[PDB]
DNA sequence: GCATGCATGCGCATGCATGCATAATGCATGCATGCGCATGCATGC
């Protein structure tokens, strides 16, 4: 036919047209930053096609925007009906792959996957215009549900002469014989669910991250259904880029009857996962794969990790916005990099936290908040807490019901989906002492027991805490200690690695610097490669010298916390610096942890109480 | 009662008359312009003024008025009939819907000759292949009625109201017609709804598998189906309507396709609407017969300077509240007697997007939001985003709703981590704040004003004389352009250039030496330096500059200086 | 002001009175007409 009814979609044109596109098609603008391992001066789908023959994957990823610069109908036709023109590309892609590599073992045939139709609008902007379209979303996942089975093709048996049939699923729904096809009994044909072919699904919840937002718009939730290989592609706590088709589905007045509501429900059907982002650091999917193909940035990166000032550079190039607060930003950095992560399993120790958790105490008039939000803009898989704003049970886990289905018998909270990640605490003493019991077993053992009525269980929460907390009376009075300004309890204390006590030196050059850069307001990826490179390559270990270093840093620091009036010392800080170490080593590119990262580490936790400017016996900071 | 032809040819007449009005100061055909738009896809909703009826015919009116429903559908199908007559050129660019209807009527101009017979079921539904819909605006003759007397008479009739709006649900689609093919034919099924519920069909009507007796089954599709777009409105009444002693009452809206996305929750509203009921069938209940529940369904929705002139003096903090409203955290602190909530009722009043709060009647989750029946909704600081929020005796407050406040005044968002809740709410609003007589306020807040009552004779002599002129003349002694002064004021967005910023620098250098001199002195940090900054970027765009200019500065300078004395 | 007690409050399970859904077959009676009988009328011789 020359058009299908209710389109304008021709088959043989549109076979054609994929197949000249896939031989054709050249763009110079994308270079080897995402043209990655290819040959750019030659045809790119072609080489993306020979790279499938060599690996034998049976799936092809193709850019919406390739195919839009190619031509503008194909682009019109694809979004419009992805029904009409999916099943087309597939067998276009197959007849060239036969063609021109034949005999290459597959399990099944090539299968084609769109992704990045450009859509940077609202959800709640949809309207009945687009059902049945292909649309883009970005989102978290807070929710993923079990597998279920649905039935493809059906068996059924003959109960009188063992006659055995099997009839394939039609628009949805199995028609099993009324009649045998050996003695003609009628109704003598029985279902048999296990000798049947099934296939997986699964159900997500994502929570919408919209670019644009109109005025006093609560958030929302999205329901996604998965297929065959997407499943357990995605966790909860991360950060994805979802491509699919947009749904309707009728709603039953209750499970027993067969009325439907005239109210439609809807749901996206996922097509596509993307992890990539251009404001957001690389997450651990792509940092266990060895996708480094760009040499040049790696021998770019390797030559730069030689300068001497790289260190500052980087502290430097954390952020651009923020003021001369070297320190701090040194402190986030090695946070950042974070120390190595050991195995002590056949110890029987338990975990050993490997991460680092900073704390900033100062006044509301400061740039701590700024901190924390940069700091949750900038990395993946981050959370942020606000005072009494959470309870207890808010954090770790909770018992809940499904409103879809029967059970859900828990759900993650804050803390968990900030697994592997950071989560940024704000008016740290509002926090009653309920929720600081939980935070005592989270920032030491990275493990929450929970034991309620029918669930008893341990989970992981392995995060990094970065808490900002106000002296008592709003300011820092001096006449009182720092014990007393602070209040809090020293074991809660222990367990921060660096300490930041902000202070007001009403120093003129301060004065004019701020005033300056603060009128004056009126690269990103070298950074991100770096650091994923630097996260993802290097395991760091230190010799005797860093050791015997370390045990004087620490009988030092304990004749120097032994009056009363400064923060005592614990055998945590050790460890402490042991983790910083291990940072500083990773930020140099070395295997091999130096005097230097050791002789850094103390600077840095000497620096940050201010313990040379306070005065050892009274506990009073002075200028 | 009168035969539907008459009228529906007087439908069409008045449709095709009319050439009074013009905006520009003509005669122009209003709505043969309306019809061409709608021709093709530039106008999918028709909206008819019955105050323009009125000039020929009033009958008409009172029968649309009674009878509404009827006649909203004998004007869709004259419109209808009306629209190939206009029409003089074909879609340039169409859609998916488009395109089977399109399709539909070549294969209907295709097979069906003009002298067979057709079966009354074989014709396609009226509002399949229609595209338009049609709405009424509500006679100006004709009053608004009230939330709590609108009765068993006024089922069915045209009503009008006024109310105020405190649930809406989110869009989603509506079914109008389902389309359904046989499982052995090419023939095409439509099933219309009007009913909450239906029961999808099974068994092919089509003429091919009746006389081979096929028994072909149906299947639904959801491409050929036609979508409405539905919303649900819950009303209150006014507090001034409400008798002695009662309880504000409710009413249900529904909403159509391009009714919806017009009103929002805490917006006062004026809705035209036909009020039908719902035969409701369920429980059991005592008394026999047809038992209905009411609703409404809409068809049209509608939603220096002298700052508060009642209240004498405080003419400073007159000019910090024009700064605040304009825009670019003032917080108020004053003796019982002064009034202070007056200033924040008259800002709640003025603000197009504002809350009020007391006390403790909305702590709690009056703030924050809440899950309910699933859907979250929120409080007086989300409704409030992009408004002014106003808050009276804060101190009085209970300290987590202090830290809420604090948290949306520094960070301007929400975090919310209990069991069932895990969100961040956008709550982009400026607060003002009214206290009675510590450091959290001083550190946290742009601007605190301070009034304190000084037994000064003439000063008391001087009020006394204002309060009994107010009391009895009504009227103090000798909005609309408010607003809309500060919506032209707001467009702009003038900036900094670079010279002057040594200025700024000195002049804050200056002062942070003088707070450095006096050391009663307590505050000074780079956020006072941020709010003249933001002042000054605020003065600008009230004179509409481009460039930031130094009277900006000077008045910035004073207005904290006369904050901070 | 911080630590503790606690009257209020909410969601899903079972138990129990009312209420709802289902659903052809066998036997009897009056109208039409055959078959045997006796009376009676009409027609021959
Ligand atoms: N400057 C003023 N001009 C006119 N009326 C005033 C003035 N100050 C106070 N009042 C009167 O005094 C009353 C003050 O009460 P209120 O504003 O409730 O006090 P507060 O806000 O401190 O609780 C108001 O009813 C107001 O009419
Ligand atoms: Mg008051
Ligand atoms: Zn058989
Ligand atoms: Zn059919």
């Amino acid at each position: 036919k020359l058009v299908i009814w209710g389109t304008d979609v021709n088959v043989a044109a549109c076979k054609e047209n994929f197949q000249r596109f896939l031989q054709r098609f050249i763009d110079p603008l994308a270079k080897e930053e995402e043209n990655v391992g290819i040959d750019i001066t030659e045809p790119l789908y072609m080489q993306r096609l020979g790279e499938i023959n060599v690996i034998g994957e049976p799936f092809l990823n193709v850019n919406c925007e390739h195919i839009k610069s190619f031509d503008k109908n194909l682009y019109r036709q694809l979004i419009s009906y992805p029904q009409e023109v999916i099943p087309t590309f597939d067998m276009a892609v197959n007849e060239i792959f036969f063609d021109r590599y034949p005999d290459s073992i597959l399990e099944h045939q090539i299968q084609v996957r769109p992704f990045n139709a450009l859509k940077t609008k609202n959800m709640r902007n949809l309207n009945p215009e687009d059902i049945d379209q292909l649309i883009t979303i970005s989102g978290m996942v807070i929710r993923t549900s079990q597998l279920i089975p649905e039935m493809q093709e059906a068996f059924f048996q003959c109960q009188v002469c063992a006659h055995t049939t099997r009839v394939e699923m039609d628009r949805g729904r199995i028609a099993e014989p009324s009649v045998c096809g050996r003695c003609h009994t009628t109704h003598s044909m029985a279902l048999i669910h296990n000798r049947s072919l099934f296939s997986d699904k699964q159900m997500i919840k994502l929570q919408e991250s919209p670019e644009d937002m109109p005025a006093g718009q609560t958030p929302h939730t999205v329901i996604l259904f998965a297929h065959n290989d997407l499943v357990d592609k995605v966790q909860p706590g991360d950060r994805v880029n979802v491509t699919g088709i947009y749904r309707a589905v009728p709603i039953r007045v209750n499970p027993r009857v067969s009325n439907v509501k005239s109210v439609y429900k809807t749901h996206i059907d996922v097509i596509h996962y993307r992890k990539t982002d251009a404001k957001r650091l690389h997450g651990l999917d792509e940092e266990a794969e060895q996708k480094l193909f760009s040499e040049k940035r790696v021998e770019l990166l390797k030559e730069l990790s030689r300068k001497p000032d790289i260190y500052e550079r980087l502290a430097s190039a954390l952020a651009p916005s923020i003021y001369e607060h070297e320190d701090i930003k040194k402190g986030i950095l090695l946070q950042l990099f974070g120390g190595t992560r050991k195995d002590f399993s056949h110890t029987g120790r338990g975990k050993f936290r490997a991460e680092i958790n900073i704390l900033l105490c100062g006044d509301p008039g400061t740039s701590k908040s700024q901190l924390l939000q940069y700091v949750y803009n900038l990395v993946p898989r981050g959370q942020y807490t606000s005072g009494k704003g959470s309870s207890a049970v808010g954090l770790t886990a909770y018992v809940m019901k499904d409103p879809e289905t029967r059970q859900l018998v828990l759900q993650t909270g804050a803390l968990v989906l900030s697994d592997n990640g950071i989560c940024c605490i704000d008016e740290f003493d509002k926090m009653n002492e309920s929720t600081r019991s939980v935070l005592h077993e989270v920032m030491e053992q990275q493990t929450l027991s929970i034991a309620k009525a029918g669930i008893i269980c341990q989970l992981n929460a392995r995060t990094s805490v970065l808490a900002a907390a106000n002296p008592i009376e709003s300011q820092w009075n001096p006449k009182k200690t720092t014990i007393e300004n602070i209040q809090l309890p020293h074991t809660l204390l222990s367990r921060f690695d660096l300490i930041f006590l902000m202070l007001d030196p009403q120093d003129e050059a301060y004065d004019r610097r701020l005033a300056h850069h603060l009128v004056a307001l009126y690269d990103m990826a070298v950074l991100k490669d770096y650091i994923a490179y630097a996260h993802s390559t290097i395991m760091p270990r230190l010799s005797e010298e860093a050791s015997q270093a370390l045990i004087e840093a620490y009988v030092d620091m304990r004749k120097i916390g032994s009056s009363r009036g400064m923060v005592s010392a614990y055998p945590r800080q050790l460890e402490s610096l042991i983790r910083l170490a291990e940072a500083h080593a990773k930020v140099r590119l070395s295997n091999k942890v130096e005097a230097i990262d050791v002789e850094e580490a103390k600077r840095l936790h000497r620096e940050a109480l201010k313990q040379s400017a306070t005065d050892p016996r009274t506990g009073i900071v002075d200028i | 009662l009168k035969d539907y032809a008459l009228e529906k040819e007087k439908v069409k007449k008045f449709l095709q008359e009319f050439y009074q009005d013009d905006e520009l100061g003509k005669k122009q055909f209003k709505y043969g312009n309306q019809l061409v738009r709608l021709a093709h896809r530039e106008q999918v909703a028709l909206y008819v003024d019955l105050d323009d009826v009125a000039e020929d015919d009033p009958e008409l009116v009172d029968s649309i008025c009674e009878n509404a429903r009827r006649y909203a559908k004998l004007f869709a199908d004259a419109v209808q009939e009306l629209l190939p007559q206009y029409k003089e050129r074909e879609v340039v660019n169409k859609d998916v819907l488009d395109v089977y209807i399109e399709h539909r009527l070549m294969m209907e101009q295709r097979s069906r000759d003009p002298g067979m017979v057709r079966s009354p079921q074989n014709q396609y539904p009226a509002e399949l292949m229609r595209r338009f819909e049609l709405y009424f605006q509500g006679p100006s003759s004709n009053k608004p009625r009230v939330i709590r007397e609108v009765r068993a008479d006024s089922v069915g009739k045209l009503v009008t109201v006024r109310g105020i709006v405190t649930r809406v649900s989110e869009v989603k689609p509506k079914m109008v017609v389902a389309t359904y093919t046989c499982d052995q034919c090419g023939a095409e099924t439509y099933q219309p709804i009007q009913s909450p519920t239906f029961m999808p069909l099974i068994m092919c009507p089509s003429q091919e598998c009746q006389t081979n007796r096929s028994g072909g089954r149906l299947y639904l599709q959801t491409r050929g189906s036609r979508f409405i777009k539905f919303q649900e409105m819950k009303m209150q009444e006014h507090s001034d309507q409400v008798p002695v002693g009662n309880i504000p009452r409710s009413i249900t809206v529904l909403v159509e396709g391009e009714n919806t996305r017009i009103a929002q929750p805490g917006d006062h509203v004026s809705v035209t609407g036909i009020f039908l009921p719902i035969l409701r069938t369920g429980f059991r209940q005592v008394v026999q017969g047809l038992l209905s529940e009411t609703y409404l369904e809409a068809h049209r929705i509608v939603k220096a300077a002298s700052i508060a002139p009642e209240i004498y003096g405080h003419e400073d903090v007159k000019k910090a509240l024009l700064l605040l409203l304009v825009g670019g955290n003032i917080c108020l602190m004053g003796d019982p007697g002064v009034a202070k909530s007056q200033l924040l009722s008259y800002i709640d009043r003025l603000a197009p997007r504002s809350q009020y709060t007391t006390g403790r009647g909305s702590s709690g989750v009056g703030l924050t939001a809440a899950v309910l029946r699933l859907t979250l909704e929120g409080g007086a600081l989300v409704l409030a985003d992009q408004g002014v929020c106003c808050i009276d005796e804060f101190d009085k407050m209970a300290e987590a709703d202090r830290t809420a406040i604090h948290e949306v005044m520094e960070q301007q968002t929400i975090s919310i981590a209990k069991a069932g809740i895990l969100t961040t709410l956008n709550a982009r609003c400026s607060i003002l704040a009214a206290a009675n007589p510590p450091a959290a306020l001083l550190s946290r807040f742009d601007l605190l004003w301070l009034i304190q009552d000084r037994p000064d004779r003439d000063n008391d002599l001087r009020l006394a004389q204002h309060i009994t002129y107010v009391h009895q003349h009504s009227r103090q002694p000798p909005m609309k352009l408010m607003r809309r002064y500060i919506a032209m004021c707001r467009e702009k967005q003038p900036m900094v250039p670079e010279s002057l910023a040594d200025y700024i620098t000195a002049a804050y250098v200056e002062m942070r030496r003088e707070a450095w001199a006096s050391k009663d002195a307590t505050y000074t940090s780079a956020r006072t330096l941020l709010a003249i900054l933001r002042l000054s970027t605020a003065l600008a765009r009230l004179r509409m500059v481009d460039v930031v200019e130094k009277e900006d500065v000077n008045e910035a300078i004073r207005l904290m200086e006369m904050s901070k004395d």
